[PDB]
RNA sequence: GUUUAUUAAAAACACAGCACUGUGCAAACACGAAAGUGGACGUAUACGGUGUGACGCCUGCCCGGUGCCGGGAGGUUAAU
């Protein structure tokens, strides 16, 4: 489903607000990409469905450090 | 038998395969027991008009006695072979050997 | 994107720079190449204070032998196979592919990637000035000729 | 070919048959038939995506090779054969070394004539090569959209493409629909127009004719309720509303295309 | 031929034929949150939609209104 595999996020409910404020119920889908990602440890690329976000993070962390998070919550890649 | 007067202009940049090409076609008529008559290679010569944005181009004449079949798979090649621009067929209702 | 270079990059690099590249360009291309890595602090110190000179003697010993081309010319200009009919007029074009494995042995010598074909795959009979990219600035000049047969 | 029938009943009155003495009277190649079963228009959620389909004669399907990749082996011709699938006929030809296929039958195909596939093939109708080695200006069919795809241009009886430009790696093509299209020069195509040209001349003649191909009677929108139809409604005869598909979208010109994706080798879209 | 099972069988619907229009194929379109499926194991002599409705002789004028198609110079104009 259309979660995000490294930060979880997922698609949230809300409401279309009009300009009379009529509220009709809507959903805030995350903004996932599946990406190919070079893991320099093991010679491989692992794709992955991330968040734009998620691949911020994994430019902020390492790709091995969040696959190590993945891996510990069960999440297979 | 019908006399035919064939002259053919090749690519002034394939001219020096030229040879090939008038050996390859004097054997399909010998091959199907034609004789050739006249040889003239004119060579590389100006155009009077541009041919498909070209000029020099290398006028082959050749004066042939062959069969109707051989003639039209003659014009044929000569049709599908990119490297002659306007080929040119003319009964002439008797062998001619005398040059140009 | 802040990245440490790990080698002589075209217009930015002179292996051990922090330029600020954007993040496509390190994710997609720089690190998985074995071209730069991200510039943390954690690779900063590991960068610097101890490969500053051996990965330079590394890069500098394998531009070695890669410009080392000694494939400039391998026998001579040289003659490969190809069907054909007149006219020239390849019928079956020559390529990265089939220049590799007959200007080596068997190809097994020069990987295929490395071949650089101005003109584009050869789709007559003659020779071609060819170019050969075996390393980042390595230009092998082999004249191939291709032959109807 | 084209016989008109006689007057002896209403609904034969009409009929003008498309008939071929050169088609195949018996049975087809069993090895090269499969199952093709009907689907009434329905899809997997099995509801009408498509209408008036369902009903008709039930038809075998008819492997037939598009991809014309037996290069180099001479193949001849031997049957013409009637492929109840597609508006054309269809050939079974039989390879040199006893493979026997269905290719497209193009305009002067018959039994006994000589077909081959390859870079090196001759310039005849029915010889497929790439869209490389075809001159320039030469009527071709069977075009491959990508090369080694298949086949998906100028299949229908009678129609044919035309190579009108070549730039190199592409070549420009005339389609029967008017649109000068950009494929790839390695893509392949089949010699010649499609056969069966006077396939577009033949007359139903009757309701029935129609039924039996499979056709379910088309209901005119404004024949039904508002409910049913974005037309419909009225004391008698009323539009009142500009045409519009059942689902509101205008009809009668309003373009639907939209890709964004293959526009780059759209030459100039049809007239 | 079809139709208001159970007050309407018809001039209604359909129809072969005709025309317009869309669609170059991962087609348009339809069903699907999507995957996918039908269209179609078809490929513009095909497929969808719309109107008309065998056949014969024909189908005139109006683009002001509404719609659609094309153009983009200029005016106005969103988030940013
Ligand atoms: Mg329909
Ligand atoms: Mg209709
Ligand atoms: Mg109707
Ligand atoms: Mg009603
Ligand atoms: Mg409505
Ligand atoms: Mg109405
Ligand atoms: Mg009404
Ligand atoms: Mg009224
Ligand atoms: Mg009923
Ligand atoms: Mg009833
Ligand atoms: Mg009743
Ligand atoms: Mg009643
Ligand atoms: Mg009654
Ligand atoms: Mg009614
Ligand atoms: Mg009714
Ligand atoms: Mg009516
Ligand atoms: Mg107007
Ligand atoms: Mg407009
Ligand atoms: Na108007």
């Amino acid at each position: 489903s259309r979660v995000c595999q490294v930060t979880g996020k997922r698609p949230v409910t809300g409401n279309n607000r009009s300009h009379a404020l009529n509220a009709t119920k809507r959903r805030f889908l995350p903004n996932l990409h599946s990406h190919r990602f070079w893991v320099e440890s093991e010679k491989r690329f692992v794709t992955l469905r991330v968040s734009a976000k998620g691949m911020r993070v994994i430019d902020k962390k390492g790709i091995d450090t969040v696959l190590a998070e993945l891996r510990a919550r069960g999440e297979k890649y | 038998m019908r006399h035919y007067e064939i002259v053919f202009m090749v690519h002034p940049d394939q001219s020096e395969q030229v040879p090939g090409m008038i050996e390859r076609y004097t054997a399909a008529i010998t091959g199907a027991e034609g004789k050739i008559h006249r040889l003239e290679d004119w060579g590389r010569r100006q155009l009077a008009y541009p041919i498909n944005k070209l000029h020099k181009a290398h006028y082959v004449l050749m004066n042939v006695e062959a069969p109707q079949e051989v003639i039209d798979e003659l014009e044929t090649t000569f049709r599908f072979n990119d490297a002659v621009i306007r080929s040119m067929v003319m009964r002439t209702k008797h062998a001619v050997t005398e040059a140009s | 994107m802040q990245v440490i270079l790990l080698d002589k990059v075209a217009n930015l690099g002179s292996l051990g720079d922090q330029v600020n590249v954007k993040a496509g360009y390190a994710r997609n291309f720089l690190v998985p190449q074995g071209k730069a890595v991200p510039a943390t602090k954690k690779n900063i110190e590991f960068f610097e204070a101890r490969r500053a000179e051996l990965e330079a003697k590394l890069a500098e010993v394998l531009a070695a032998a890669n410009a080392r081309a000694e494939k400039i010319n391998a026998l001579e200009t040289v003659t490969i196979a190809s069907k054909a009919g007149d006219e020239g007029k390849l019928f079956g074009s020559i390529g990265t592919r089939d220049i590799a494995d007959a200007v080596t042995a068997a190809g097994v010598e020069v990987a295929k990637s490395e071949v650089r074909l101005p003109n584009g795959v050869l789709r007559t009979t003659g020779e071609h000035e060819v170019s050969f990219q075996v390393h980042s600035e390595v230009f092998a000049k082999v004249i191939v000729n291709v032959v109807a047969e | 070919a084209v016989v008109k029938c006689k007057p002896t009943s209403p609904g034969r009155r009409h009929v003008v048959k498309v008939v071929n003495p050169e088609l195949h009277k018996g049975k087809p190649f069993a090895p090269l038939l499969e199952k093709n079963s009907k689907s009434g228009g329905r899809n997997n959620n099995g509801r009408i995506t498509t209408r008036h389909i369902g009903g008709g004669h039930k038809q075998a399907y008819r492997i037939v090779d598009f991809k014309r990749n037996k290069d180099g082996i001479p193949a001849v011709v031997e049957r013409l054969e009637y492929d109840p699938n597609r508006s054309a006929n269809i050939a079974l030809v039989l390879y040199k070394d006893g493979e026997r296929r269905y290719i497209l039958a193009p305009k002067g195909l018959k039994a006994g004539d000589q077909i081959q596939s390859g870079v090196d093939a001759a310039i005849k109708p029915g010889n497929t090569l790439p869209m490389r080695n075809i001159p320039v200006g030469s009527t071709v069919h069977n075009v491959e959209m990508k090369p080694g795809k298949g086949g998906q241009l100028a299949r229908s009886a009678g129609t044919y493409v035309q190579i009108v430009a070549r730039d190199g790696a592409y070549v420009t093509l005339r389609l029967r629909s008017g649109e000068m299209r950009k494929v790839e020069a390695d893509c392949r195509a089949t010699l010649g127009e499609v056969g069966n040209a006077e396939h577009m001349l033949r007359v139903l003649g009757k309701a029935g004719a129609a039924r039996w191909r499979g056709v379910r009677p088309t209901v005119r929108g404004t024949a039904m309720n508002p409910v049913d139809h974005p037309h419909g409604g009225g004391e008698g005869r009323n539009f009142g509303k500009h045409p519009v598909t059942p689902w509101g979208v205008q009809t009668k010109g309003k373009k639907t295309r939209s890709n964004k994706r293959t526009d780059k080798f759209i030459v100039r879209r049809r007239s």
